[PDB]
């Protein structure tokens, strides 16, 4: 499986910003899928994931007002779009599958990466 | 302590079938169904061979055209084939009112008999 | 499978059994060994060969068909010739896969119902004097010999002898 | 070239008796459905587990 | 191997009985089927699984089995009964393979 | 359903089990609490998946097809034009229903047999230290904690330390 | 069949009971009798009557059509139109053919279905008061009148009362 | 059903040779297939026999190394080639049903036959 | 569902007559079907019924050798047929529906009705 995201966002501060995921092979999956930040210098950071045919989704206690994570099912892509956004929004953004349908805390596929940037 | 099992069969094949839960099961005993392969050559059907025209098309071969003089003794055939490089048809440039009609007509002729009108 | 026999609580195959589709491993005294079951194969067998000659049948023969040759003021037959063809080619393709794919699944269901038959009818006869040990195996509680085990292999085993 | 077949297409001879082929939509003879399919195997035998 | 008598003569209407004996390697641990043969015809099964009949064969015929050594039985004897009879039966030990019996005669007066 | 486990002898659905499609429902001293089981809802998922994909993948994408036009004096050309059209978009139409319709039907025995392989799976783990009670329900004789429910709950009921 | 009920561990049927598909013979000190089920007949009939209707309904009222004429110089046109008729009335043949011998065995596997689903529900009401001997038959252990037939042909028999 | 043998052949010795059988109905069978050998005046004698789906074959063990007996299922005919033909190697040839798909003791069809003369 | 019997007939003594009566919906039905007889001035009377697909028929004691009662099940109609006509024979007659498959005492759908004179 290959995970390939959108291209190399720049923004302002105070807009919000949507990315994107693609997966290879048949539109529907049985696996979940998470979002991964990481800013540069710092250890990376688990935004939320997804579920698949039950449709839940789950984000971290920090970026809970913020992030809305959506899925297509007959493209094979997923969306995240983060609201509000402030000067340390600056990161790499991570697309990485999980192995089961479960939103565990094994990632065993990640995708390249994309840069948001924020002035 | 006089034991009794029951069980099924398994063996050391590697063939593997398609369904709409799965992909790919190995099973003991299949058929195939799907032909994909030929000789690469063009032969004879039931006894008759064909009938070849090579340089010249329907046009050439019916006309006369002076280089299909090798087509004069044919009378019999199972099939025609041409190629694309059959360009020897008519030599006067003009018009040959209905000939794909014409085509459509020795599509079912299996023999003929050439005589001087 | 839907019975859940086939690599459900009987987990695996046996190489040793040649003969036969299902069949039986017996233990005592005087010795072990495999041994075929030939009612139920003898049905799956008849029943496999009425699918596939069925499939067989309901697909007849295809006779001569060559093309034809338009000329530069006759496209619109032209086209509407090639939709014809490649709209049957379609049609006929769907099928045959949509056949295949549907008829192995219930090849693979039939086999899962047949084992899960045979141990049921084992287990009926046994009833009392032997232990079910969960493997698709029976523990017998008293001797059972050679002749116990041919009818046992049988449907005629004989429960009030035996206690 | 000298041989004998009972099906013809115009890339080769075919000598098979089963019910399809792929190899050319045009045929002469008594011929097998031509269909645009890669694979078509059916199943006569149960799942295969060895070693168990 | 199995023997029979090699030849039968009777008279019409009476009772006659053909007997295949063995060895405890063939006929000791299976069955036997019996097989008649017209001259200048393909043989043809009388009695199988030792007292059998298939369907369109007399009752005229029968069969038995008595330890080693197996019978067959013709009761309302006719002209119609000139022919070759052959006793078989699934020999297994070292190679497990078919055996037929010998022949038998059985002439009627 | 064919095997009788859903709106059968188990008669309804559980609102509070929201991670899963089958499930366990516990109760002992240190209290009450529902379960899914993740190997048999990872399996179904996978099929169902691979039952959607294998759908989608049967039915080709369409390209570009407008109408044609004809004169007063080609009237037998359109009707042509006008039946071959009619008659693929008529095949087409009942392929896709029939497809539905019998697929569905499938689908929905596929998760009444997946509920009684495990009701049977745990039935037979306990077999004699537990009382089936009809619901799909078992009461121990013994006293089952916390890890003796998660030994049930793994496979790895161990019997005899529990008689 | 698939669950082994109808010429299986029920070997044969009865032409004493007129009134339905399914049902129970009794015997007691009063006397003897057939009784059908109405549940699941009437559950059955509705399934039935269901599938018949639909494969109906699948199939469209066919209307006018009739033949055109051509000349002695539009031969391709005429091959054309013949080529189409006869494409099409091959699919409709096969498509009829292929539904009518699916649904057969799909409706044959139903019954099979609804005859063991009736057994178990009766072995899991009596479970201990009654002896079962094979034939899809059970004999009390204590003494039941018509009352407690009419009990069990209902759902509603006391396990306790009697022991 | 019906079994039909290949025609009448003469050959001679050192050579081989390759019979047939054709059988009616379906084009896959249920039963076993077994070939007969008679020498003018003398019992019959048992060469080998096929199985429908296994594929499996036994031979006598006199025709060990001399005989292969094959099948085309989707023709519905089974061949026999002997090789090495010696002066013997002269009777006639039955092609004989089984009953059910083991190799029995029990034939209930037999065909019509076939001479193999050698000189 | 709705239940439409035919037109209103008139006919004279000695004769025989038939009534027929269309549901709508799917043309096999589950229900059973019966007829009913009222008189003016007098409470209704039974004549028969029919089941859906065992195809039994029961009539009353008093009507046994006159009514016959049949259906078309591909058409979706039900005839009944009176014979040997009275002057008696002159009442409206209605279609029920039953509920179930069996011809029980509770009907919950009837037709409209339809007149039969005789004279
Ligand atoms: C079933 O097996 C085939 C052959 O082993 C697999 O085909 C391969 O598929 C992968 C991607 O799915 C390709 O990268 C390979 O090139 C394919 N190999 C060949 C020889 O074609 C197929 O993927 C398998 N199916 C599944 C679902 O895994
Ligand atoms: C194996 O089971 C069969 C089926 O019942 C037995 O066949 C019976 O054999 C007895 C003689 O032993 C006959 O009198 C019966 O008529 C047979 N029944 C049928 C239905 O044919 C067979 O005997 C059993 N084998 C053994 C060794 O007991
Ligand atoms: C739940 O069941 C699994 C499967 O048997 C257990 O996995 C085993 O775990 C032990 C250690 O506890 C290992 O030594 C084995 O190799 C494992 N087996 C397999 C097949 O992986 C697991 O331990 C069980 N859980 C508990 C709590 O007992
Ligand atoms: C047969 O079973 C039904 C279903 O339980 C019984 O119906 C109940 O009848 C009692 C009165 O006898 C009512 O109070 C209940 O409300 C009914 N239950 C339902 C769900 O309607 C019926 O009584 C039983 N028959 C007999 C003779 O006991
Ligand atoms: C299985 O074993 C047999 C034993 O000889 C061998 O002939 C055959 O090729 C093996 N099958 C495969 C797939 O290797
Ligand atoms: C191919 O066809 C020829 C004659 O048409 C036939 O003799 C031969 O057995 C066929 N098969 C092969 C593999 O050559």
């Amino acid at each position: 499986v290959q995970l390939v995201e959108s291209g190399a966002e720049v923004k302002k501060p105070g807009s919000s910003v949507k990315v994107s995921c693609k997966a290879s092979g048949g539109p529907f999956r049985s696996y979940a899928i998470s979002w991964v930040r990481q800013a540069p210098g710092q250890g990376p950071e688990w935004m939320g994931g997804i579920i698949p045919i039950f449709g839940t989704t789950k984000y971290a206690p920090k970026f809970q007002g913020r992030v809305t994570i959506t899925a297509d099912d007959f493209a094979g892509t997923v969306y995240m779009e983060l609201s509000s956004l402030r000067s340390e929004d600056t990161a790499m953004y991570y697309c990485a599958k999980h192995m089961g349908y479960q939103v565990r805390e094994t990632m065993d596929v990640w995708g390249k990466g994309t840069t948001v940037t924020v002035s | 302590s006089d034991t009794i099992c029951i069980g099924y069969h398994a063996n050391n094949s590697t063939d593997t079938v398609d369904t709409v839960l799965e992909k790919n099961v190995t099973v003991t005993h299949s058929v195939n169904l799907l032909e994909d392969s030929h000789n690469g050559k063009l032969c004879r059907l039931k006894g008759i061979a064909p009938l070849q025209l090579g340089k010249c098309n329907i046009a050439g071969w019916i006309l006369g055209n002076p280089e299909c003089d090798s087509l004069l003794p044919a009378s019999s055939w199972s099939y025609i084939v041409e190629t694309p490089n059959s360009k020897n048809g008519i030599c006067y440039p003009g018009d040959f009112i209905d000939y794909e009609e014409l085509r459509e007509q020795l599509s079912s002729v299996s023999s003929f008999e050439r005589f001087e009108i | 499978g839907l019975f859940g026999a086939i690599a459900g609580f009987i987990e695996g195959g046996w190489t040793g059994m040649i003969d036969g589709w299902y069949g039986y491993h017996h233990q005592n005294e005087q010795g072990s060994g495999y041994a075929a079951d030939q009612k139920s194969t003898q049905n799956a067998i008849n029943g496999i060969t009425n699918k596939v000659n069925s499939v067989i049948e309901k697909m007849n023969t295809q006779f001569t068909a060559v093309g034809k040759e338009f000329n530069n003021l006759e496209k619109r037959m032209e086209n509407l010739n090639k939709k014809v063809d490649d709209g049957f080619l379609d049609i006929w393709t769907y099928n045959a896969e949509l056949l295949v794919l549907l008829e192995n699944e219930r090849t693979l269901d039939f086999h899962d119902s047949n084992v899960k038959n045979l141990y049921e009818k084992v287990k009926i006869q046994l009833k009392n004097n032997a232990k079910e040990i969960g493997n698709g195996c029976f523990e017998f509680y008293h001797k059972c010999d050679n002749e116990c085990m041919e009818s046992v292999r049988n449907g005629t085993y004989d429960y009030p002898k035996y206690s | 070239h000298e041989c004998n077949t009972k099906c013809q297409t115009p890339q080769g001879a075919i000598n098979s008796s089963l019910p399809f082929q792929n190899i050319h939509p045009v045929t002469i003879g008594e011929c097998p459905k031509y269909v645009k399919s890669a694979k078509l195997r059916m199943v006569t035998g149960l799942r295969n587990i060895p070693s168990i | 191997v199995l023997t029979q008598p090699p030849s039968v003569s009777a008279a019409p209407g009476q009772k006659v009985t053909i007997s295949c004996s063995g060895s405890s390697s063939n006929i000791g641990n299976d069955y036997v089927s019996w097989y008649q043969q017209l001259p200048g015809t393909a043989p043809k099964l009388l009695i199988y699984d030792n007292n059998k009949r298939p369907s369109g064969i007399p009752d005229r015929f029968s069969g038995s089995k008595s330890g080693t050594s197996a019978t067959l039985g013709i009761t309302g004897l006719q002209t119609g009964d000139e022919a070759n009879y052959y006793c078989a039966t699934w020999d297994r030990r070292p190679t497990a393979y078919v055996v037929f019996g010998g022949g038998t005669k059985l002439t009627v007066l």
